[PDB]
Order: structure tokens, then C-alpha cells, then sequence
């Protein structure tokens, strides 16, 4: 499928975007904004941030597959959000260009109502949220200390930071060898308006991040999964996975090891009919599943990853694409499991991160 | 429309 046109070097990490007129790829020109460059097209692919970055040369370090350079109007930069929309071609003299480290993500490292056993490191993103003990949702490792899980995993009576734990790099619950960490905070959306009116059936923005109290080893049973990629869109139609612990059936029980199941997208036009949902998948949320039901997410499944395989990063990665919210029942005939839409959530994603960084506790962000 |  068409390739993005934003891609980092496997190699030496070098950015190269792609030229629509010439339909050739460009190094980026060394400047003074290389920071910022380096994070804004580490964000544009669907990586979470970039680590570090350097200059390369291109006298010691060559072209490698690339015709020209492209220099970023540091006018401009500060007040953008695509970077393809601040950059012009140049001539780039000294042959200087940015090299980013973006935080790798969506690949496996090894050698829910329908679905089947999985095995370790299959979905190393996939951690178990438990308050008290008790498996309540699950969410997906977006670094080593950072998780996108659903807002309505906090309710009034499980807001106790010190009674959460983040139980990751284990596929069978009552596992000894995985690793389980504390909660330093958690930053719900604040447009989810059940968080302060339970009682609310307007679901919207079912979404939260957790900042786990020290980070995690990223090792072949835990690794960060992607983001969508800025303007990559939901396609109606394709097969996704869908993990978790949830209840197995919605009056069984939960499972002793963590379930994979294929769904496909449904697209809003059925989902939103009234055999379907009625006009309650609203923006930001998306339909999962299959008409004949059989297969879906269940309670348990809450916060979890629905997550998305593509090559448009010239190598397979998986995305993390919509997070467990809700439904009726549990697979049932038209009745599909319905997720919240990462891709809506990205810059929210990004700024919450950065503006809580460090922050404790329940902390509401818009 | 059950939260999961």
C-alpha cells in the first residue's frame, strides 16, 4: 500500500519526506530547529516522541536513496502541525542533514468473546490494569512508562492511585514472571462526562493515559506499540486484533491467559442504522466486529488494544487504532463492539504527555 | 450499552 511520506532510516536513522513532484525522497537540512523537527516528524509517523537526534554528512554518510534536501521555514514551524506543510527545497550547502532516533514501537521481538489463547511476546504492548487485585481493564504500552487505556476504567470507588498496578510482559494472569508496577497518574480526558456524572450515557472521549512510577525494560515481552500516523485513516473493511483478559462470554468468566480475536471495521453509515446502534456511535468512536456477532470485546476488555498491521514505514508495524469502550452485551448478532478512535486522540495524546510529564494523581485534561 |  502507499508508502508514508515521512520516513526514518533503519540504517542511521536519517529523515527522508517524500517529494510529490518529482515523486523522489529528501534528506532534511540541518538548522537550529533540528529538535523540534525531530519531534514533530517522530509524531507524524505514529511514533510516540523522538529520543534523540544528530547531523549527518553527507561526504561521510552518502545519499542513501535520496535526490535533494528540503529546509524547514523556522518561521512557520512553530505555528504547524503537519510538517509537510513547512518545508521548501534547497540547496543545503554543507551538506548537513537531521538524523532522529524516534521511539521504536509496534514490532514483536521473539525469534474477548471467540477468540483463542495467545502466546508471550505476540502483543507486548498489551498490560492488565488491576485495582485491589482484581483484573478490572486492560490498556497499551505506549513507552516504557506510559499507557493509553480507557477513562472509564476510574470510577469513583478505583481513583486510589496507590491501589493500582500495571501487570505487564505476561500472557497468563496468575504469572510470577512477569513485571507489575505502581501508578504515579492518571490524566482522563476531561470531556468524558460520565467521569464526574456517572449516571451520563453520553460515552464521547472514553480515553486516558497512565504514567506508570518508574518505567518498564523493553524487552521481548514488552514493547511500546505505534500510533496511527498523522492523516492515516481508518479503513472500513480491515481485519484488526482485538487482546485482552476480558470475560470470555458475557456471563463467563474472565480469562486465565490473554484472548486475541480478529474483527473487521464496520463503517459509521451501518453501525450507526437502527438494527445496529441506533445513532450512538458518535464521532470519535468506531464499530468493530461482525454482523453475526460470535466474536467481539467484553467487560474486562475495557481500555485494551485494537490494534492495526501496516507497512507504510517500509517495515510491518502494529498501530494501536481503537481502545475498548463499550457495547450491548457481548457478541452479539448486530450488536459490535464499539472503540474509541486513536487516530482523533493524537495530538491530545502528545500535549498530555508533555504538559504532565511529571504530574501525580487524577488529573483532568481537555 | 454496557461500559467495558
Amino acid at each position: 500500500e502507499p508508502l508514508y511520506p515521512v520516513q526514518v532510516s533503519s540504517a542511521d536513522a536519517r529523515l527522508m519526506v517524500f517529494d510529490k513532484t518529482e515523486g523522489t525522497w529528501r534528506l532534511l537540512c540541518s538548522s537550529r530547529s533540528n529538535a523540534r523537527v525531530a519531534g514533530l516528524s517522530c509524531e507524524e509517523m505514529g511514533f510516540l516522541r523522538a529520543l534523540t537526534h544528530s547531523e549527518l554528512d553527507v561526504r561521510t554518510a552518502g545519499a542513501a536513496g535520496t535526490s535533494g534536501f528540503f529546509c524547514v521555514d523556522e518561521g512557520r514551524l512553530p505555528h504547524t502541525q503537519r510538517l509537510l506543510e513547512v518545508i521548501s527545497v534547497c540547496d543545503c550547502p554543507r551538506g548537513r542533514f537531521l538524523a532522529a532516533i524516534c521511539q521504536d514501537c509496534g514490532r514483536r521481538k521473539l525469534p474477548i468473546v471467540g477468540g483463542r489463547d495467545t502466546s508471550l511476546g505476540r502483543w507486548p504492548w498489551q498490560v492488565s490494569l488491576r485495582y485491589d487485585g482484581a483484573h478490572l481493564c486492560g490498556g497499551s504500552l505506549l513507552s516504557g512508562d506510559w499507557v493509553l487505556t480507557a477513562a472509564h476504567c476510574f470510577p469513583e470507588r478505583n481513583r486510589v492511585l496507590s491501589r493500582w498496578r500495571v501487570f505487564a510482559g505476561a500472557v497468563a494472569q496468575a504469572s510470577p514472571h512477569g513485571l507489575q508496577l505502581g501508578v504515579q497518574a492518571v490524566v482522563y480526558h476531561g470531556g468524558y462526562l460520565p467521569f464526574r456524572d456517572p449516571n451520563s450515557e453520553e460515552n464521547s472521549n472514553d480515553i486516558a493515559l497512565v504514567h506508570l512510577s518508574s518505567p518498564l525494560p523493553l524487552t521481548e515481552y514488552i514493547q511500546p506499540v505505534c500510533l496511527p500516523a498523522a492523516g492515516q485513516a481508518l479503513v472500513d473493511g480491515k481485519i484488526c486484533t482485538v487482546t485482552g483478559w476480558g470475560n470470555t462470554q458475557y456471563y463467563g468468566q474472565q480469562a486465565g491467559v490473554l484472548q486475541e480475536a480478529r474483527v473487521p471495521i464496520i463503517s459509521n453509515d451501518v453501525c450507526n442504522g437502527a438494527d445496529f446502534y441506533g445513532n450512538q456511535i458518535k464521532p470519535k468512536m468506531f464499530c468493530a466486529g461482525y454482523p453475526e456477532g460470535g466474536i467481539d470485546a467484553c467487560q474486562g476488555d475495557s481500555g485494551g488494544p485494537f490494534v492495526c498491521e501496516d507497512s507504510i514505514s517500509r517495515t510491518p508495524r502494529w498501530r494501536l487504532c481503537g481502545i475498548v469502550s463499550w457495547g450491548t452485551g457481548c457478541a452479539l448478532a448486530q450488536k459490535p463492539g464499539v472503540y474509541t478512535k486513536v487516530s482523533d486522540f493524537r495530538e491530545w495524546i502528545f500535549q498530555a504527555i508533555k504538559t504532565h510529564s511529571e504530574a501525580s494523581g487524577m488529573v483532568t485534561q481537555l | 450499552k454496557q461500559l467495558r
